[PDB]
């Protein structure tokens, strides 16, 4: 017991301070503080914070998948996704939320509204909207459920031997995912791997996921004061000859970089896009009440060449900031025709298209860093 | 393409992060013309396939 | 008891952090931590930075900042100093000092960023509404000195302009001896428009010249004891002189105290656009054997009961800045133009100044709107 | 003059409601800002409101 510097000042400010307040609220208060205060990226997770965190690490969520946009500073649906109770009932792009449960909005943020909206799925609730041609509210009573929100999804290009793969945050469907979506489109031959934005997850999908592609040696290393550790592959990997180009921005982060650089130290992949944000640590989540948790940085890590990022990010091998391809200055006139005949259904999303590639340039130097490397197989099969 | 947003939060701007432990042809010529720019990207490609096949 | 949940908390950090830690450092942590989550004014010093504070009794840039929607903001630059020449304004919000990131610093540590040794260069990046991205501005240090307060006639009328530009020292006898210089006029405007504060004496000793009775301004906390309440003494000079005071965002604390006495004791006409609301005071007191911490300890109350926090004062009459308009019908038809008509039997503001803002103008109409009242009612 | 912290053009605050009126019996701020002179004139009223209440006396 040494608290005596600190018991003089919450007894000080309880004393001196402009409003009343308790010793529930003041401890609240230092123990919120500390946790904010040792690095970073260590928190305090109180019981509104700690669903958050166990939802989106399961991809697991309660509620009603309307996408709403903050447009003009009230709450338009820019879109329902499909399939969500609400897109079966009758709410619609542009529609705007007026009242939940007959209470009422007022410019508000977000954060409250889906506090309220994220009823259990057993339990109806009423909504009303304001569509923009009426002169009225219409209101809408919804049955719940659960809604899954796949992290991960995979394309063909539609011209081409080669396959597109977005993985935009990590959670426990992650490996399986990527695992299952290769096995479907068995006449494939490369990966554009599209990692930008990527804020980090789970520890265990970036050993997983990189597990898929390496054959033999350590994934990565982990040191700190207590007992540190390390991952090896585990020699049973599928996929050990296919190429992969890796896209990588200033947003990723984290877990992103330990895959990026275990692919990159050993020779196993290209590295594109600019530079990343450089996290270097592993952090540990411990309940410490019945639904309250804190999350402590616990440990380093380092990439298998004994290096590490720690505030420097991963560096691509190819260097590529973002805009629209350069167009060809004849463009057939740009006839309004489009060479369509005219004579007279598809899951076109199936497909990426021609078009938006034009619209990525970072998209267009994945490709081509394909192309190249097929040329080489070709040449050393002699 | 050029690098527009170029003030952006990194690890290094965070308040408590953990610390650290004539005759040639120029960068200014290759910004000028793309397709130089991607036959150098092409050569960096191919020179990482002979690192992993070695 | 109450340290249950705390002592766990320690207990983990201490056992599991990434580096070796001592209860010296962790508990140093959760005061600071405290006191950053309790409001946006307090601060912790040291042993080293207690003393420090009090052995200190100068140079800078002269900006005044402030905590505004989460976000460190400018209030005003003062007239005379290297930010106001720079072209630092009311509004913008600061995002760097130094490359160090704004994003989760208090107002004392940027303003010990700022303070420092005369000609020592600093940089600002700074963000502003109408622009496209951040704005960098590079300016060096200095200990400038310039008068706050001066007193100028205004051409072809009876009124006189008053200046204040921030509530340093003396600024009484600075108002009052224009004024005693000027025995001949009939009305004042008093311009407050970007003053950022100053000390509260001072303030009350200014308005303590025009009103002779009542209260002034009083300070309260939770607490009985120390609820100061300030009032009037009899010798004001000038209880029937008509006034027309000025106000925009960029003016607080002393000078919303000033505005906010005349206005409820209906000594003069507020005029301009609402002001930034900054209401409240902080006390600094020791806590251990050698260390202290700073705390806000009351709030301000004006005479009819209303707070500044964080309305502040609102004028009688709003106008936004601006030029005045101009004749365009000069070449229009009069009786001295018809055939057969039966014929008749510089150390002062110049008009050019006042047509470049329409806010000055407002002022002088309303002076002259009280002095036709007054020529009727005698 | 015109405040430069734009709106943005919103619709009437999103032209609220909660749940011909005669609006020509009274005068509009809208119809007010057209006119400079019709706001001098009403300012001239609200200083000889406040000179007229000090004296209240």
């Amino acid at each position: 017991h040494m608290f005596s510097r600190f018991s003089n000042v919450v007894s000080e400010i309880e004393k001196k301070y402009v409003d009343k307040i308790s010793i529930s609220e003041i401890m609240t208060k230092a123990i919120e503080g500390l946790l904010s205060n040792l690095d970073a990226h260590s928190a305090y997770l109180n019981e509104k914070k700690f669903k958050e965190f166990q939802a989106q690490t399961e991809g697991e969520f309660g509620g009603l998948g309307i996408t709403v946009g903050m447009r003009d500073g009230v709450l338009t649906v820019i879109a329902p996704l499909e399939g969500t109770p609400a897109y079966k009932a009758g709410v619609k792009s542009g529609d705007n939320i007026l009242k939940i449960n007959n209470e009422s909005t007022l410019s508000m943020s977000i954060d409250d509204a889906i506090n309220l909206m994220r009823g259990k799925p057993k339990t109806p609730i009423q909504i009303t909207i304001v569509r923009k041609n009426e002169p009225k509210p219409l209101v809408f009573n919804i049955i719940r459920d659960i809604i899954k929100l796949p992290s991960v999804y995979v394309k063909k290009i539609k011209e081409t031997p080669y396959l597109y793969v977005r993985v935009s945050g990590f959670d426990k469907n992650v490996t399986k995912s990527v695992l299952e979506g290769l096995k479907a489109n068995p006449k494939a031959k490369g990966i554009v791997l599209d990692l930008r934005g990527n804020p980090g997850g789970l520890l265990n999908q970036a050993v997983g996921l990189s597990n898929l592609f390496i054959k033999e040696g350590v994934l990565v290393s982990q040191k700190g004061k207590n007992k540190s550790l390390e991952y090896k592959a585990n020699g049973r990997a599928p996929y050990t000859n296919l190429p992969i180009a890796v896209l990588v921005n200033g947003g990723s982060a984290a877990a992103s970089e330990i895959v990026a650089g275990a692919l990159q130290d050993h020779k196993r992949a290209v590295i594109i896009g600019e530079k990343t944000f450089g996290a270097g640590s592993v952090a540990m989540l411990l309940p410490v009440n019945k639904d309250e948790a804190i999350k402590i940085t616990t440990a380093r890590y380092y990439l298998p060449s004994g290096r590490t990022i720690q505030a420097k990010g991963i560096t691509p091998d190819i260097v590529i900031y973002p805009g629209k391809v350069p167009e060809n200055e004849n463009k057939f006139s740009l006839k309004e025709a489009d060479l369509k005949h005219h004579l007279e259904k598809n899951e076109e999303e199936k497909e990426v298209t021609p078009k938006m590639i034009n619209d990525d340039i970072q998209l267009k130097t994945a490709i081509d860093s394909l192309k190249t490397w097929s040329i080489v197989d070709e040449k050393m099969d002699e | 393409p050029e690098n527009e947003n170029k003030f952006s939060l990194k690890e290094a701007d965070l308040k408590h992060h953990l610390e650290q432990e004539e005759k040639e042809v120029t960068p200014k010529m290759i910004n000028d013309d793309i397709q130089l720019k991607t036959a150098i990207d092409s050569l960096k490609t191919w020179s990482i396939v002979d690192e992993k096949m070695d």
